[PDB]
């Protein structure tokens, strides 16, 4: 049943009907498959040849954007006496609502991951000095370094990409490198072989590690500086659809839900009262 | 016609007079892995019928306050006849299921359960920010039950569970729901006693009543593995 | 009306569903006023430590 | 997919995604009724479809809703469901309705 | 695409298939316009 | 195959699982008034969708002491939708009538409706000389009832009736009657609110009974205009 | 040859012995809806002659101090005969409209009306911030008048109004205007009640004036919709 | 009559003339037709190969430049004490007069937009920060972010452009996104089913919410930013010319109109008065 | 236009068609060159 739609079905003029043993708007659920009564048996219709699009549907659109997976500030100053001129980040997908909540439309995903860096600086005035950072790629679990000025910033093997803060953003692509054919938006497992792991997450599924630093020494007077990540999957594949998310996420580790403390999306309901199955909202006076 | 079915596999068979015809999962049917996607390169052990047959779970009490029931795949079969064996005595294991549920009342009695197949249905805890422990999850034969099956246990939702693979057994109606999945992971095998491919979910939407006789009405479970193999042979774990 | 005998349930269910039929169209994307966030999610800073 | 019909305080979790209809004494009875936008909170929202357009901005298309009666076999029953294009208020009476 | 790696590539916005029945009709017996489903 | 039907006509449509196959009157089928039969000379409107569509009375109640109802066409629709405003607005009309009685109970009740479309059905008033009045025939929407059904309330008898197009509403074997009505006059069109062409009849040969929770059996008319032309347009009366 | 004219719709006509040829808004005529341009589904209704036939509204007295008249279109025809039954009933509706203004006087008056079909004519009021209320927009069959035509009542110019579909009525030469309208929308239908496609506004450029006796001379306008059709329907606003 | 046209037409030579039952100057105004009387029929011309260009008047150069269509200023400091640091502005092309009388001399208009956004910057002196700024296209009554560090800045699905001072003005094109086939430059209706709606304002036109923070932190001191946005339609059609506003605008909202206190452009007169109709103006002496 | 919507392309100043008489002579009878119009 396979076939390529660029455009919504278009409708055909229909009469009056009147037969025996025929019954198109009768159906039933229980068999699981959806209602198959066309417009054009429910009702007489017109002939419309119908010419609305539907690309921004397609899933690599639908997904294909640049959203937030990661903000951060830090203080570039003297740490003699905390993230001290550099920070690690687990990358991750969870932190961020808006992008969790569209992954999470689906069970499988597979994609190559494009990513794009912002800094910015405040004076804790004299000016914004233009620093140069780096950010490395060390896989997940792997070494990473403790240290702004550690020997281990050498990169010999990890990719770094190293950008000014007056230059655009910095951006690469990150393929897609899981150790399956897709990731698993959800994993109803523990990924360990005693019992004490943790639920629901496959490491295999967890893209690396993301190690950022401010190259130039302290300056001397202290800054605050933030780096935001993003991240737009792109040359998408993506497998069974799922129920939205409809109570507010409680943590990035799960899928433990609460609901909020009044209608709507409450544990208790999910959609806004009404005074009764008879009243209108919004109805026209 | 569409309401008559028998499911026959190895030594068991199955029948039912009230029947809404059957769904395929996505519209697949199970099969054995091909050389095209196979990773493990020892030669696989295929029973067919000592372990592609029906296992017959404990049925459950469908009461007026029932909240739903749910059985992972396959946790609740991993202990259970000859495919439990192989899966104790295999590293890895691959197979579709064939899922027959079964539930009759009287033409006098009323009441709706959504029977859906969940892939990967990756359970969530309520109201603490701690992750659901092994035994929370890993039930077995028994399985388990949905605490709010209103948010399907997972903060979604239940009124948009229909877009997994589903059937319903509305009273009225019919009385068995029957659904078969095809091997359903992003591997081509997997380590059964850790990860569970999919879930089987049992839950009235419409409460079960009456005003005739009360009677204590069952539902039972039907789960027969198709196109089983394994790979990686040891000791039994 | 809803007609039953004595021994029926004198109060019956129905459940609504609703789909969009293969002749929809949706555009102009934006996000989703379903979720939205007020802090960091439990653990999020963990993933920097 | 299953629209919450039932949004009315009292009613919890599952009970808001089924409406209760019961035998009536009178004649004509309205049993309920359904705001359609699928852009803004109401039965609609939760579902795929509402879900799904609520990122998005423009829609157009024909909608199907579909009702499964959950009685005893042994309950019948014959219901009428209106659609009612927009312009003024919303039907109170079959009659209007009806049209 | 001037990069070596393919993954490198802009976007693929030209997969126009589709398959609905996957998700509105996976019933092993296909259904009829206007005859009793059942 | 012959017990379940859909009429669809305009925005309307009625499904019923308990028909009775149907009924065309004299097995005859609605059409447009032909040029070699016609009188007016104006070109008629013929509005199609707007007119050509279910209308559904207000409901009555079965009782077990009902002698009957009986509604006249076109009068119980000349002031219902744009039917009635093309009723109105214009000296002239023509039309044929999709009618369905519906009707239903339980598997415990029992009672027979005759369903009859009598063409031309002037009435009779009991013990008096006096003719029926204005206010006697036309009741429009609500209907009337029979005062003495066993004669047809003009004299005859309604053992006879069935000589008319009609069906029954058995209760143990059907839910649902349907009559297609053609034009039925010596005239290609006439006045609308001064003649009534065909009068739709329900009556209750055998009681309504049964020992089971009494619940009120409704009794509902769905009346679908069919290939309306108007003819005579002048402002609204 | 083109001072003579007979404009017949339905069962109305319209002569004129001085007119002044015929305008066709920006060189169209009305047609139907066509299917590449559809949007609404259902079928919709054509009525025909019951709505495609000149409507005269109510005159008005055309005075040496007058400022002009002007009437939105449909809303002046909403609640007139089958055109405005068929508006009450329908969500939306579509058509042309064919304008005939009427004046005549004497070879001894004088006088110049210009007689344009504004599109979209989005009025704005005086010395105020204030936008123009329901009741200032919505006339109906009255229409409304000019406050100060000079600036066409929207800050513009009545100098420049010749961009649009006109025709002038100078006493001297003809006694009647003309316009054929095409529909105008940026949509292929429309909700009748809160949207004017059209305006026709008739202005005194020249006052009328003469030395002989003094008679009421009355303006007068006859508009016939075209190719009328009408989707949604459902019960009257 | 439809045809093409690259230069203005030429003249031809033409001769004496004294026919009878012709009179070429002679036309009759009330027919609504434009005289068609030529200069050939008037006068004795000579021929004449014109040879001058009609381009420059083309639609889509008259309305095809980019015009000041939003200009806001505010205060780029600690908040602690609006604007804080961040708008919305719900897009319109009636608040600069120029760009407005150009689009309202036609009544429907179908044209995709490019937007430019300039930024400046003042100190409240020490230097001028490279600040990065993040516009947020936010459709017309959807959600917008309430504080500069909001949440909802993670632009999961609207399209967000981050762009630095010192960087040229930033630049991207907004599709014609109308629900309709073309917007409506005038709309003589009210857009809700009840009465109480606005006049002439039909939502289907208003392109959408512009969101625009500053995204560094606030300095030490303060900042006064201003944001320019600039709109140039292109891909044009337009339909139904109209008579050209003269009367001052008064608001955003609608076509209310006053006049200047005295002529030129004063309701009572549009042109400025000569002291007769005998008496020229500028008259050479 | 390297982008691959093409509503991002440059403007487009090659539609040299027009008809005047649409607004100059939207008259239903054509009217001749010194014939009287009325
Ligand atoms: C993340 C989330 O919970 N999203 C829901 C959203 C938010 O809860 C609200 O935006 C929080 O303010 O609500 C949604 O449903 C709309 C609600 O509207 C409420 O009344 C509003 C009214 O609609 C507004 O026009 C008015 O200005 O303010 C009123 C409140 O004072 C209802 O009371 C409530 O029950 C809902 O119907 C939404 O669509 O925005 C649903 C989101 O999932």
């Amino acid at each position: 049943v396979e076939s390529i739609i660029k455009t919504a079905t278009d409708t055909v003029k229909s009469e009056i009907n009147a037969e025996l043993g025929v019954v198109p708007s009768l159906n039933a659920v229980e068999t699981g498959a959806t209602s198959n009564t066309e417009p054009e048996e429910a009702i007489q219709t017109r002939t419309v040849i119908n010419q609305h699009g539907v690309s921004e549907t397609l899933v690599e659109n639908f997904l294909g954007r640049a959203a937030l997976v990661s903000k951060k500030s830090f203080e570039y100053k003297n740490h003699a006496s905390t993230h001290k001129n550099f920070f690690k980040w687990t990358i991750n997908t969870k932190s961020f609502v808006q992008l969790r909540r569209k992954l999470e439309l689906f069970t499988y995903l597979r994609f190559d991951a494009e990513i794009t860096i912002l800094t910015t600086v405040a004076v804790n005035y004299m000016g914004l000095p233009d620093l140069t950072l780096q950010a490395m790629f060390v896989p997940t679990g792997a070494l990473t370094p403790k240290e702004q000025d550690s020997f281990h910033w050498q990169s010999g093997s990890n990719a770094s990409v190293f950008f000014k803060i007056s230059d655009p953003p910095a951006r690469m692509t990150i393929p897609f490198m899981c150790i399956n054919s897709a990731y698993s938006v959800f994993y109803d497992g523990f990924a360990g072989f005693e019992k004490n792991g943790l639920y629901g997450i496959n490491p295999a599924d967890t893209i690396g590690n993301l190690c950022v630093r401010i190259v130039n020494e302290h300056q001397p007077v202290g800054f605050t500086v933030t780096v935001r990540v993003y991240m737009k999957p792109k040359h998408i594949k993506a497998w069974a659809p799922r129920p939205p998310r409809t109570m507010p996420y409680m943590s990035i580790a799960n899928a433990n839900y609460k609901g909020r403390d009044t209608a709507p999306n409450t544990l208790n309901a999910i959609i806004g009262n009404r005074a009764s199955v008879t009243t209108m909202p919004h109805n026209i006076v | 016609s569409d309401r008559v079915l028998q499911l026959k596999l190895g030594n068991s068979a199955i029948v039912t007079q009230e029947a809404a015809n059957y769904c395929c999962a996505y519209g697949e049917w199970p099969n054995y892995l091909p050389d095209h996607e196979a990773v493990a390169i020892d030669k696989p052990t295929q029973p067919e019928t000592s372990t592609d047959r029906f296992y017959t779970l404990r049925s459950v009490k469908w009461e007026s306050n029932s909240t739903g029931w749910w059985w992972k795949l396959p946790d609740a079969l991993n202990n259970i006849g000859m495919f439990g064996q192989n899966v104790q005595y295999h590293y890895l294991y691959r197979s579709g299921f064939l899922i027959h549920v079964q539930c009759n009342a009287t033409k006098f009695h009323q009441g709706a359960l959504l029977v859906v197949a969940i892939p990967e249905h990756q359970r969530g805890a309520h109201d603490t920010t701690t992750s659901p422990g092994f035994n929370d999850i890993m039930k077995g034969e028994r399985g388990g039950t949905f605490n709010h099956p209103y948010v399907l246990d997972d903060g979604t939702s239940i009124a948009c569970a229909t877009i997994f693979p589903h059937q319903w057994i509305n009273l009225r109606t019919n009385n068995s729901a029957t659904i078969v999945l095809p091997w359903m992971n992003v591997a081509p095998m997997d380590f059964p006693l850790r990860h569970n491919q999919w879930t089987l979910a049992v839950i009235p939407v419409v409460p079960l009543g009456t005003r005739t006789m009360s009677s204590v009405v069952p539902i039972t479970v039907s789960i027969a593995p198709m196109c089983c193999e394994f790979n990686g042979l040891r000791h039994a774990i | 009306n809803l007609i039953v005998p004595s021994e029926s349930s004198d109060t019956c269910s129905l459940i609504g569903f609703i789909a969009a039929k293969d002749d929809f169209s949706l555009r102009l994307m934006r996000d989703s006023p379903d979720i939205g966030q007020s802090n960091h999610l439990h653990g999020a800073e963990a993933a920097y430590q | 997919s299953m629209m919450e019909i039932n949004n009315t305080d009292g009613a919890n979790g599952m009970e808001r995604l089924r409406v209760d209809i019961s035998v009536q004494a009178d004649l004509d009875q309205l049993l309920f009724n359904i705001p359609l936008d699928i852009q803004l909170d109401g039965p609609l929202r939760n579902t795929l479809v509402g879900n799904i357009s609520r990122y998005y901005t423009h829609w157009s298309g024909s909608l199907e809703m579909t009702f499964m009666f959950c009685g005893s076999f042994m309950a019948t029953g014959k219901l009428i469901l209106c659609y009612t294009p927009p312009g003024g208020s919303c039907p109170t009476t079959r009659e209007t309705a009806m049209l | 695409n001037f990069y070596k790696d393919s993954y490198a590539a802009s976007a693929s916005k030209q997969d126009f298939s589709q398959d609905p029945s996957k998700f509105t009709e996976p019933v092993v017996e296909g259904l009829k316009a206007g005859a009793p489903v059942l």
